[PDB]
């Protein structure tokens, strides 16, 4: 279930996609079902904006429009 | 016993005093309050309406439902509590 | 009695306080304390469990024989004693008071309102049937009797809310208007006094039980 | 006398239907879906965009939010 | 007076209605009723769907319009 | 006696009151009884189910009293 | 910080910032939080875009569900 | 307090002659009370409703008579 | 009585007939205006009729604020900087002060959004071409006296001056 | 729990109003409708378009989740 | 139900082409289903036009309220 890999997933890096076409990359240090996300060491590309680095990040994980997911992260054991 | 409706406690010290709010369409409501719900439909008497170049409106009662809407501001009050 | 009779012994008397809150609208018909629907489906939703009791209605004098509900809501039902009195009670986890009826010199039996609800009308043993303004709490019409009734029903349409039947102790059926007090038809078929009435056909057939 | 929808979706359940999407996208697609969202599935699909017929498709998936048809 | 009840007295009445839809929508339909359920589901037939961009008319048979996704409803009129 | 048979919209189960203080239901579809409830401490004639209520019923007594379940 | 009760007690007494679905960024402290992701933010203010402007603000009570990005980073405070 | 009045301007629109009229009665005292209107039957008329009956007394008695707009307004 | 802070919370706030924010000051024996700042510009009408208030100065700068109300007060000067603290003014009301010159409504015709005014009572009533000065100087001026102009008498304004 | 109730409908039920739409439209009508869903019936009602002259509406509802904004003609006591 | 093509999709593991709100598309191959649609997307190839531009995606996490629409392309080529 989908559950356990939101709840399973921490300190791997992401990239974040939000909805007003703003890309987010960052690493994740949490431990809850409810998807909320927090990022540490976190770099952030808004649209039309300039590049920006931010030292810590905290986004409401429904708000998100899509997570890209790192290579070596075994999905397949998560999702089940 | 019962413990619960935290928020709630908080959102009724707010009534009766004036309250500030923005809509999807962009344009900001500056209104007195005196309604609530669980479920964070509102209702405020007396209301004035300000656009972002210069027109505004006076309006006697808007009501808030609260599963469509962009957030409320609420009074400072709220800080003593 | 008579109107003078029945008005010079005081049998009706106003205590009521909160007759109005905030507008001078009805307080029997909108359930005005409340956010509730007004008016009420008949089924709400899939039936549960009871619970427990809201209030004992401490109140009357005597022992309580009939219960009727309020048209087209459950927030209000009527109470019909042998103390000879008519009260109102609130069901929705209320306690406040409601109004007094009374002016028989015998025990009231049971109680229809009128089908518009502004109106009920009460028999007793005193072989009278009353119609009380339920917003004025006055009575104005009085009809006598040969024998004993034994049943009421009001007609089932909205038009002929002034037509009612009269089960008798002897065995007819007789039909009277409560605007003229006067027999319309009787039906004269069954051995032994008539119980009860039952419409099987809105305006157009009735069915009728008795000891027959 | 009057239908319930669930029927009538059945009703046209297997029928031939005319959809647009409330984004200006139009399609026709064969249906068969029963869920507590009443989401839709089509399968073998025609896009229409402008009136103007663009492409076959084959099945496709689409949330029951953003349409708003269905009628053969 | 009641949603469900008053679309009873449009079908009893054969009344034609015209419907508005929320969202990113410009359409108006014009169009006769023969549906119920407690979420006020409608069933239309016998519509005509209106482009603004253009101001013309296709005839529609039987569809189904799904109550969340409507705005207002009343009893149509001519446009042109 | 004449107890005050109901028939609520729920009609698929039947609802009576009667003299013990005990309430009776039965299912109109099987025709068995199963119904294990109680009212009051003497015997009384008086039973309604709410008519716009899903959950409440109203019992009067002799005693002077009116209760609710 | 978002939702959780023991995170929110920690980030209190901080300088927070605040990005919404119109683009303006918000900074602002805050003493509150409701497990369904409502906080009530005190000493506030808001940033435009037409140019730029900037308004002062009375106190404010935010909806998680319209915050798009939530970040700290703050000195010690004022009161 | 309440009271007809009669033989107003008609030509004043709505919102000058409401404000017109709010300005003069606010200057008579702390009344402040009306709905005026301009359809066929109703133009050049308003129902005025009074805080007391002594500020109603002081403003009746200066504008009975009063030109106001060029014309002679009256009050019951 | 002072027009402290403390007496604005105690006074009245409401909402008049035409909707728009209102503050009651009537009658407080008032001799000058002060502490006006504390309201931060909230109220759309401020009314200080009946009182005792000798100038019109010391207002805040307000841009909310729509129309004043100054009946029946003692004002016999204006402020030239009263343009810059009510620019947005559009009603100012001076019935029954004591404006005797010319020279007290060059102030408010700075005033470029003055719309409404009213000088009925006062001596400036009497003065020789009282309105024609007015009308030439208040262009944006749309009601004097509760009374309109007539374009006849635009021109005439006008044409005396020129 | 014990949630809370509708609001007191009744204080503002049938009076005459004017109703806001998005794009700028503008509606007068007269409203008496409520339901536990707190959808809105309207009556009587006459629109005010951008594109066109006006057109009365007979017997009007609206759903309640999709607009919800009113202006009345008819002060609160 | 439509989880029956997510779950066949997944099971067989065949490619899906996706087109966004706005701007994007995509063609990935899928492995996850609830009754929300939300989806993860594996092996996924992302094509838009700001000129034509293309970035590679290994692996993708697609949530199911911001919804977008999903077609089936089993002709395109397999892992």
């Amino acid at each position: 279930k989908l559950v356990r890999f939101l709840m399973k997933l921490s300190h791997e890096t992401v990239n974040i996609e939000l909805k007003n076409g703003t890309q987010v990359s960052g690493t994740i240090m949490g431990v809850d079902v409810a998807m909320n996300t927090h990022l540490r060491a976190v770099s952030m590309t808004v649209k039309n904006k300039e590049p920006v680095k931010l030292d810590t990040l905290s986004i409401r994980g429904n708000n998100i429009r899509y997570i890209i997911l790192p290579d070596p992260l075994a999905l397949d054991t998560l999702l089940i | 016993m019962t413990s619960v409706g935290v928020p709630i406690k908080i959102l009724h010290e707010a009534e009766g005093h004036m309250v500030t709010l923005e809509t999807v369409t962009g344009e900001v409501y500056r209104g007195k309050l005196s309604e609530a719900e669980d479920n964070m439909n509102c209702q405020l008497a007396e209301t004035v309406v300000t656009f972002r170049d210069g027109r505004s409106h006076q309006l006697d009662n808007v009501f808030i439902r609260g599963n469509k809407i962009r957030f409320m501001i609420l009074p400072d009050m709220l800080k003593n509590a | 009695k008579e109107d003078s009779e029945q008005m010079a012994e005081e049998s009706s008397t106003l205590h009521l306080k909160e007759a109005e809150d905030y507008q001078g609208r009805s307080f029997l018909v909108p359930p005005s304390f409340t956010g509730v629907n007004l008016r009420e489906d008949y089924v709400p939703e899939r039936c549960f469990v009871p619970k427990k009791l809201v209030h004992t209605y401490r109140g009357h004098n005597k022992g309580v024989n009939f219960l009727q509900w309020f048209p087209k809501s459950a927030h209000l039902f009527l109470s019909c004693s042998m103390d000879t009195k008519i009260k109102l009670w609130e069901v929705y986890d209320r306690q406040r008071v409601v109004r007094t009826y009374a002016g028989h010199k015998l025990p009231v039996r049971e109680v229809a309102f009128n089908n518009e609800g502004t109106e009920f009308l009460s028999a007793s043993f005193d072989r009278y049937v009353k119609l009380w303004d339920t917003e004025t709490g006055q009575v104005k019409q009085r009809f006598h009797t040969g024998h004993v009734p034994y049943c009421l029903k009001y007609h089932p349409d909205d038009d002929k809310n002034h037509m009612f039947l009269v089960g008798m102790q002897n065995k007819k059926i007789i039909q009277w208007d409560s605007r003229s007090g006067e027999i319309v038809q009787e039906y004269d078929r069954h051995l032994q006094a008539v119980n009860s009435i039952t419409f099987f056909d809105k305006n157009r057939r009735f069915a009728s039980t008795s000891d027959d | 006398q009057p239908v319930n929808p669930k029927p009538f979706l059945n009703s046209l359940t297997g029928k031939f239907v005319v959809c647009k999407l409330k984004w200006g996208m139009e399609y026709k697609g064969v249906l068969v879906a029963v869920d507590s969202y009443m989401n839709l599935q089509l399968a073998h699909a025609e896009e229409y965009i402008d009136g103007n017929s663009q492409g076959n498709l084959g099945e496709i998936l689409i949330r029951c939010n953003n349409v708003l048809y269905v009628g053969g | 007076v009641q949603p469900v009840n008053l679309i009873f007295r449009y079908l009893q009445n054969r009344t034609r209605v015209q419907i508005w839809l929320y969202e990113d929508v410009t359409h108006r339909l014009e169009g006769y009723i023969i549906g119920f359920d407690e979420f006020m589901n409608v069933v239309f037939d016998e519509a005509e769907e209106v482009n603004m961009k253009t101001k013309g008319r296709n005839k529609i048979g039987r569809i189904l319009l799904k109550g969340d996704n409507i705005t207002l409803i009343h009893a149509a009129q001519q446009e042109a | 006696y004449a107890c005050n048979i109901d028939f609520s919209p729920d009609q698929s189960f039947l609802i009576s009151g009667d003299a013990d203080g005990k309430l009776f239901i039965w299912d109109w579809r099987t025709h068995k009884i199963v119904g294990k409830w109680k009212a009051h401490d003497s015997t009384c004639i008086a039973a309604l189910w709410h008519p716009h209520e899903k959950s409440r019923m109203i019992t009067a007594g002799w005693d002077g009293l009116i209760k609710m379940w | 910080t978002i939702s959780k009760n023991n995170k929110m007690m920690a980030h209190l007494n901080y300088r927070m910032k605040i990005i919404l679905q119109d683009g303006r960024t918000f900074i602002g402290f805050f003493k509150a939080f409701d497990k369904h992701m409502n906080i009530l933010l005190a000493e506030c203010e808001e940033h435009r875009q037409i140019g730029e402007e900037k308004r002062i603000l009375g106190l404010v009570l935010v909806r998680g569900e319209h915050i798009v990005s939530m970040t700290v980073d703050g000195p010690p405070p004022r009161d | 307090h309440t009271i007809y009045v009669n033989n107003l301007n008609e030509k004043v629109k709505k919102d000058e002659l409401k404000r017109s009229l709010h300005m003069v009665f606010t200057q008579f005292g702390e009344i402040i009370q009306l709905m005026s209107f301009r359809k066929e039957k109703m133009r050049g008329q308003a129902h005025i409703v009074f805080k007391e009956v002594s500020s109603a007394s002081n403003a009746l008695r200066a504008l009975q008579g009063f030109p106001f707009y060029g014309k002679p307004m009256r009050i019951q | 009585v002072r027009l402290t802070t403390e007496l604005f919370a105690e006074r009245p706030q409401f909402v008049n007939s035409v909707n728009m924010r209102e503050i009651n000051l009537r009658g407080q024996k008032i001799p000058v205006i002060e502490n006006m700042g504390v309201t931060r510009d909230q109220f759309d009408v401020i009314d200080l009729t009946d009182n005792d208030i000798r100038k019109l100065d010391n207002f805040p700068t307000f841009s909310r604020l729509n129309t004043l109300y100054l009946h029946n007060n003692r004002i016999n000067y204006i402020a030239p900087d009263i343009a810059t603290k009510l620019p947005n003014l559009k009603t100012l009301a001076l019935t029954n002060n004591n404006i005797c010159e010319l020279g007290d409504i060059e102030p408010l015709a700075e005033c470029k959004k003055l719309e409404y005014v009213t000088f009925i009572g006062n001596p400036i009533t009497h003065k020789d071409n009282y309105r024609m000065y007015m009308i030439y100087k208040l262009p944006t001026v749309r009601v004097i006296d509760f009374n309109r102009v007539r374009l006849t008498e635009r021109e005439a304004a006008k044409k005396m001056f020129k | 729990m014990s949630k809370t109730h509708p609001p007191e409908l009744k204080k503002y039920m049938d009076k005459e109003m004017d109703l806001k739409l998005n794009g700028n439209r503008r509606v007068s009508g007269i409203l008496r409708g409520f339901d536990p869903f707190m959808n809105m019936v309207i009556d009587e009602a006459v629109e005010y378009q951008k594109d066109g002259g006006s057109v009365n509406l007979g017997m009007t509802v609206i759903r309640g989740n999709s607009v919800v904004i009113m202006e009345p003609k008819e002060r609160i006591s | 139900g439509p989880l029956s093509i997510l779950t066949n999709s997944v099971k067989n593991n065949h490619q899906v082409l996706i087109n966004c709100r706005n701007n994007k598309k995509l063609l990935g191959r899928v492995k996850a289903f609830d009754r929300h649609c939300n989806m993860v997307l594996e092996n996924v190839k992302e094509m838009w036009t700001e000129v034509a531009k293309d970035r590679f995606i290994s692996k993708m996490f697609l949530r199911g309220d911001s919804v977008i629409l999903v077609v089936k392309n089993p002709l395109a080529q397999a892992e």
